[PDB]
């Protein structure tokens, strides 16, 4: 695919998945295992006014990923905005 | 084993010349910590026998019997069959020698790893010292040091499972594994542990928390488990070709393991001290289950040493 | 404490009776065995000390283990004999006790438990026996009868509260306390 | 100590003169310097090797090919001190190399251009004064069983007053792709004046020139040396040059040329050459090229400097000893050269003693580094720059101070600083870029509006206030009212006024905002407004923040900067995963992806609020019948799982017939949300409440009974508590169930079936404010994870087939079916 069509089909496929995720569910669970466990993110950064997704992925990380976190040695960080943003912009107390 | 010894192995030169000595790590390292530990203590035997002005074969038969807690097997194995100061120089040469190989094929097998330095500063903060593959549990039953190995275990494969390695005694034991596993160990034991100071003296007993000392020891290999398994048919194979074994002993020289005495086994005096060294476990108490009045410790660390854990295990006990 | 003063005077006995939280009556919260574990080394490098056994004995089978020792080494230690074993709890259903003989048939009535499970007591009845907190703050092992058992009520709802509290909380559970005193315990309300 | 083992002189011939007794020794300068290079290629090469100096610059040296084994790791890490567990041979787990083996393998290639005749020096007075390693982007570590080939590329040689200074560029190549730079420094100590055989390669940064004034553009066109091969407008174009200096003197260029590829990205997002670089000159004393792009244009990845520098571990625990001897370093890395060995080459070359390998030196600082700094992860330092600027002798003990300073990309860049404990002299100044750990970037939707959200980071940050400039600007000008005084201020009423040209365009704009709904009747969101309203109020109980049309924009903007905060500060790493929670999507989107300006996000989140708001109808008081609530499983009981609560909703709504969706998949059996009617909703509450109350495990009765009685059962529930649920007087107001919290002040049922009937003329605002130049899919592919597919976004058959059995869209289908010619 020329980087034209390549366009055209990603500006397709995004506006029907913006549009129709207005009235289809929202597969948290589904997106928290894939970033999770595919992906094997470390830092897991919400960027909002309070730590709701921290909170969530939390909750995920210890219901289902305790042991694969341990087994893979993977130390996982979840951070929020409001509440960590030293620790996301690298600003420790002096 | 050049692409080993980096620093050297000349302590001669690190003896007269101290600016030349090697740093604390490379000193700490298992081929060099072995045979240079085996050399402390076959000084210390030979200053004794020396002070006192009798032969290695006079002082040894003064004693009843003699063992060894880890490496140490192969020092009472040298004094036992050391008659006289020749026979007592190649007994010398010959620990010497094993323990050289025991220390290059262990670390050969498990290459010493750095431990994300997170946890390290944790352990470090917390008080657990550095990681390492060799963890020193107190003041804990048996049960429930297996109780809490079964909790870090189960969340492990069987290549990082943690195995009980020294039974030193009833309130002191020593956990082998990869340093990541002991570490998550001492995080569960942390969290199921007393804190530092609380006052308990009205709280029940049952529901009194745990005061205990989890601290890593400074050994770089984990000794006595499965992972330096492979490393024994090795060790036999350089003593096998180096000509290197052990004959004539004199007094019952206890086993680690089992407690059979070393003078009553048919095979290989070398081949034993290699298998118990490498993947044995040690039942500490079962080995100086035996009679004796006055014992002494020929180990290095003094009051950190040998002789004050065998003195708390037989406390009262007429030795 | 009783180590100093042994030491002190080294040619007096100075009987040590040792009594771990499972005995009747006022009690410690320390295992009947632990202290004894590290401290026994301690008080025999005394020779004047007379170390005696309490707080659960009541026959030669159950008593004969911590005279001759042999207890120590179900805990992977040498043997600890006791210099001697002294009773409490099982000399009270005795003929020459004053104890009311319903008092000694409700004794007897109580089962009991093994060393395992005798600081259970603190939050329920063990074998018709709870414990109970006192006026000064210490806790008494006695048994689970209406009375004993209105006595834990009021220290778990009562008088843990603080003075400020009280009153008002008093004030609240009036007639109930009334109720049950009449009913329950030993004092009936007067009134 | 050879590398054949073969003893090799050095032999230095002096001429006796007995005739002046006071100088009776001449050493015979004549080949000198031929005889020492013959000395070092025997060591270096092996004596076999033959000696062979007639070796172009301008030709790249080509170095053996070598296949990486697990000995030769284990022997090198160990040399070096490196205790990283990516190293050690893990069955299943493809041992890496260390980055410092890029040296051993690079050795014979970086040293051999030291070697020709055109740079001529006393090798016994060559230092190595730095050596860094870059990794190639995209290029995974070195591990066991690669076979890999270095080329050697001389960069500069020049003429300093401290000596002559030559750049060597070794790139290792893996199956033929380039996976790393090696950048080594030499000099040879001395004075001279061949100006003839110095050079100069450079190759600059890209640098990323705006052109945004007709003035930048004709200042563009006045530089001669530009040329335009490809007639396009530009508004950004980036510049990659090589330029290639030769000197006449210390100070004076002898010949500058300047060769370089102009770049355009086209709103296709295809990168064009639109032109080049060509600049000659003589006798010059700087290149007009550099200096017009360095003054005029921004390098990308700019490095952004922390305030306060962040020290990384201690004193303690970053001190290091060198070694006794140097010789196991040098045989694992090749470097035989004797001033590390032989203490009569040292004293030869006037040197303090057997100085330990400069090289060995940055391999262990390296190692603390990838320990502390990249917590052992061996992949994440991609970059290792450092300086020797002083001398080591074995048994030394040195101080290493780590300092995380800025960052590039979102690459922390680590200062590493090595000084002498017994001198306090600096020995080593580094520089390190390395990879922060993969990171997913998590964006949240509606239910945290608090007033004043974001004002700290509006008031702190130039940035963030740019980003709520923008969106207050638009909303002032295009809607009438200030998003800037709905968060600060949070009314609970706001009249907006239609009066005037920018009036009317805003009643305009509020008037062309349709909705649709089942009768599909569309029709305006303000019915109220038309051509002849004045002003319209907005009112809410509880603050206009809590109105879901104010709420979108206003968190989609705080996140919105927060990631430019954060963006600007380059904390950003390359490889991240980004997602959005429900209205998080798109600040996510409009984050990491720019698909849209801050303008159209504002625009589309605002007309996304008010379809919520509208999709339901009200009553008088503005009552919806319609709601949702939180619904957590393991509260019901333990065995209660995500299939029970499935087979619970669809059961529900297949026998009252009423709306009744899982419409949040947030947590596994802690946390769903369901969305229906009241009357649906109320109807589950008390389902879940007496099914905790009579312990009915529905997956025991699904498995040892068959459907039909366990739908009798639950049907009989469904029954009772519906009846229940009618009779609560309509709207029914939910309660809190033991499982069941009811979302306060939601009166939508949003992400359920409901909305279906509204999402086509969303569909046809979001095409209008999504133009196809914003999309970028290589921002996209593999990085963006939507809420509807919940796995990673694909160009793929599969990816479409997917979305489609979901939407049954006729634009999906249209692709799908014609998938051929995108094939
Ligand atoms: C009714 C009763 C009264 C007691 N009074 C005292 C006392 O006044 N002072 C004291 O030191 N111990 C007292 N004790 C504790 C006993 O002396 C003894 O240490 C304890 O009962 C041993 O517990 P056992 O009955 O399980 O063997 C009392 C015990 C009981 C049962």
């Amino acid at each position: 695919m020329k980087p034209e069509i390549e366009q055209e089909l990603s500006h397709t496929l995004l506006t029907e998945l913006l549009a129709y995720q207005f009235a289809s569910p929202v597969r948290w669970i589904e997106t928290q295992d894939v970033f999770l466990k595919q992906h094997n993110t470390e830092r897991i950064i919400e960027i909002g006014p309070s730590p709701t997704l921290a909170g969530m992925a939390n909750r995920t990380i210890k219901a289902k990923y305790e042991s694969y976190d341990a087994a893979l040695s993977l130390q996982r960080q979840v951070l929020c905005y409001s509440k960590d943003a030293k620790e996301i912009y690298y600003k420790p107390d002096p | 084993f050049d692409k080993i010894y980096t620093q050297g192995l000349n302590i001669l030169s690190w003896l007269k010349h101290p600016e030349t000595t090697p740093d604390q790590d490379y000193l700490l390292s298992v081929p060099v910590s072995c045979p240079v530990i085996c050399v402390i203590q076959l000084c210390h035997y030979t200053i004794t026998c020396k002070v006192l002005g009798l032969t290695p074969g006079e002082f040894r038969n003064s004693l009843k019997w003699s063992t060894g807690h880890s490496q140490g097997l192969v020092t009472a194995v040298t004094i036992a069959a050391s008659d006289s100061w020749d026979s007592f120089l190649k007994n010398s040469l010959t620990a010497v020698s094993l323990l050289l190989f025991i220390g290059s094929r262990c670390l050969s097998t498990y290459p010493r790893t750095s431990l994300p330095p997170t946890m390290l500063q944790d352990s470090l903060d917390n008080g657990e010292g550095r990681p390492s593959p060799m963890l020193s549990v107190r003041d804990l039953s048996i049960k429930q040091v297996e109780k809490f190995i079964e909790q870090t275990n189960s969340h492990l494969p069987r290549e990082k499972h943690i195995a009980i390695s020294l039974i030193n005694g009833a309130r002191n034991l020593v956990l082998s594994g990869p340093p990541e596993s002991l570490y998550g160990f001492n995080l569960n034991l942390r969290n199921q542990k007393a804190p530092m100071g609380l006052d308990q003296s009205r709280v029940p007993f049952s529901e009194r928390k745990l005061k205990c000392s989890n601290r890593f020891l400074p050994i770089f290999a984990p000794f006595h488990s499965h992972l330096l398994a492979d490393a024994t048919e090795l060790i036999l194979d350089d003593v096998k070709e180096h000509g290197l074994s052990f004959e004539g002993l004199k007094i019952p020289v206890y086993d680690t393991f089992d407690g059979s005495d070393f003078q009553a086994l048919k095979e290989p005096i070398i081949d034993r001290v290699v298998k118990l060294i490498t993947e044995l476990p040690v039942h500490w108490e079962e080995a100086t289950n035996h009679k004796a009045t006055h014992i002494l410790d020929f180990g290095p660390g003094g009051v950190s040493g040998l002789g004050v854990l065998t003195h708390r295990n037989k406390e009262g006990t007429g030795a | 404490q009783v180590i100093a003063i042994a030491k002190a005077h080294p040619t007096f006995p100075i009987v040590l009776q040792w009594t771990g939280g499972r005995g009747g009556g006022h009690h410690s919260f320390e295992d009947f065995h632990q202290p004894i574990i590290q401290m026994y080394s301690k008080i025999r490098r005394c020779s004047n000390i007379v170390l005696v056994a309490g707080s659960g004995f009541g026959s030669d089978e159950d008593t004969y283990p911590y005279l001759s020792g042999y207890w120590s080494e179900k805990f992977n230690y040498p043997p600890m004999p006791f210099d001697g074993v002294l009773f409490g709890s099982r000399v009270m259903t005795s003929k020459e006790s004053h104890t009311s003989l319903a008092a000694k048939k409700l004794i007897v009535e109580c089962k009991g438990v093994p060393d395992q499970q005798w600081e259970q007591t603190y939050k329920k009845p063990t074998g018709g026996i709870i414990t109970v907190r006192s006026e000064m703050g210490e806790p008494i092992h006695k048994i689970a009868t209406r009375g004993v058992m209105f006595w834990k009520e009021l220290d778990d709802t009562i008088f843990n509260l603080p003075k400020n509290k009280l009153l008002d909380a008093l004030n609240k559970k009036r007639d109930h306390i009334i109720k049950k005193l009449n009913n329950d315990f030993q004092k009936p309300w007067f009134g | 100590r050879t590398a054949d083992t073969n003893p090799v002189a050095l032999p230095f011939l002096y001429k006796y003169n007995p005739a002046d007794g006071f100088a009776p020794i001449l050493e015979i300068m004549e080949d000198r310097n031929e005889r020492i290079k013959e000395f070092y290629w025997k060591l270096w090469f092996g004596s076999s090797v033959p000696y062979s100096n007639d070796i172009n610059v301008e030709k790249a040296i080509l170095g053996d090919e070598i296949t990486i084994s697990s000995q030769t790791i284990s022997e090198f890490t160990h040399a070096i001190g490196n205790k990283c567990d990516a190293f050690v041979d893990r069955p299943g787990k493809a041992t890496l190399a260390p980055m410092d083996f890029a040296i051993v393998i690079g050795w014979k290639a970086i040293i051999k251009a030291i070697f020709p005749k055109s740079v001529d020096g006393d090798l016994l007075k060559l230092v190595h004064l730095s050596n860094g390693y870059k990794m190639i982007t995209g290029a995974a570590p070195l591990k066991k069983g690669d076979v890999v080939s270095t080329k050697a590329e001389i960069k500069a040689v020049l003429n300093q007053p401290s000596g002559k200074l030559v750049e060597v560029v070794g790139t290792i190549y893996r199956e033929g792709k380039p996976v790393m730079e090696v950048t080594s420094q030499f000099l040879y100590r001395g004075e001279y004046n061949d100006y003839c055989n110095t050079f100069q390669k450079v190759t600059e940064t890209p640098v990323q020139v705006a052109f945004k004034s007709a003035k930048d553009l004709a200042v563009l066109r006045s530089k001669e040396w530009f040329h335009l091969e490809k007639d396009v407008q530009f508004d950004v174009l980036t510049f990659r040059c090589e330029s290639t200096y030769k000197f006449k003197s210390a100070n004076v260029y002898s010949s500058i040329k300047t060769t370089g590829q102009v770049l355009l990205e086209l709103p296709t997002k295809e990168v064009i050459q639109v032109g080049s670089v060509d600049y000659e000159a003589g006798t010059s004393y700087g290149n007009p090229v550099t200096d017009y792009l360095s003054r005029n244009g921004k390098t990308i990845e700019e490095s952004v400097i922390f305030e306060n520098a962040i020290p990384l571990s201690s004193g303690e625990e970053l001190t290091s000893k060198a070694p006794g001897t140097n010789e196991p370093y040098a045989i694992v890395s090749g470097d035989y050269n004797p001033i590390h060995v032989s203490r009569v080459f040292a004293a030869y070359a006037k040197l303090p003693g057997t100085i330990t390998h400069g090289m060995y030196s940055s391999a262990s600082i390296r190692a603390l580094v990838e320990e502390w700094a990249a917590n052992n992860v061996a992949a994440r330092v991609r970059a290792f720059k450092c300086d020797f600027v002083g001398m080591v002798l074995p048994n030394d003990t040195l101080q290493t101070t780590m300092e995380h300073v800025g960052m590039i990309n979102g690459r922390k860049i680590i200062k590493v600083e090595t000084r002498n404990v017994e001198t306090e002299l600096p020995v080593l100044i580094g520089e390190a870029e390395i990879e922060q750990p993969t990171t997913t970037y998590v964006f949240t939707g509606q239910g945290s509006q608090e007033q004043g959200m974001g004002m700290e980071l509006y008031n702190s940050s130039e940035v963030a206030r740019e980003v709520w400039d923008k969106a207050d600007r638009h909303f002032v000008n295009n809607y009438g009212f200030s998003i800037l005084d709905i968060v600060q201020n949070n009314p609970n009423e706001l009249t907006i006024h239609f009066g005037g040209a920018k009036g009317r365009a805003i009643r305009d704009n509020y008037i062309g905002m349709m909705f649709e709904t089942i009768g599909l009747k569309s029709e305006k969101i303000f019915k109220d407004i038309d051509e002849t309203t004045t002003s319209y109020t907005f009112v809410s109980p509880t603050g206009l923040l809590s109105a879901t049309q104010f709420t979108q924009p206003a968190l989609t903007l705080m996140e919105k900067a927060a990631y430019e905060d954060i963006k600007s500060k380059g904390l950003i790493p390359s490889d991240i995963m980004f997602a959005g929670h429900s209205l998080g999507e798109y600040s996510a989107l409009s984050s990491l992806a720019n698909v849209m300006p801050i303008e159209s996000l504002v625009d589309v989140v605002f007309y996304r609020g008010m379809t919520m708001q509208v999709a339901v109808p009200r009553d008088e008081l503005g009552r919806s019948n319609y709601g949702m609530v939180a619904v957590n499983p393991s509260r019901v009981s333990a065995t209660f799982d995500d299939s029970a609560l499935r087979f619970v909703v669809d059961e529900v709504a297949n026998k009252t017939k009423w709306l009744l969706e899982i419409v949040n998949y947030n947590v596994e059996n802690q946390q769903y949300v369901a969305a229906g009617d009241l009357r649906a909703l109320d109807t589950l509450t008390n389902v879940l409440n007496v099914l905790k109350i009579n312990k009915i495990d529905i997956v025991k009765l699904q498995e040892q009974m068959s459907i039909e009685k366990v739908k009798e059962h639950l049907y009989e529930i469904v029954d009772e508590v519906a009846a229940k649920s009618l009779a609560k007087p309509q709207p029914i107001d939910l309660e809190r169930g033991f499982a069941v919290i009811p979302l306060k002040g939601i009166s939508v049922p949003f992400h359920s079936s409901y909305l279906m009937s509204g999402v086509k003329p969303f569909q046809r605002f979001l095409c209008k404010k999504i133009p196809k130049s914003s999309v970028k899919p290589q921002d996209l592919i593999g990085k963006y994870i939507p809420n509807l597919t919940a796995k990673p976004f694909e160009l793929t058959k599969e990816y479409f087939q997917s979305v489609y059995d979901l939407t049954k869209s006729e634009k999906i289908k249209s692709i799908l079916d014609n998938w051929e010619q995108y094939e």
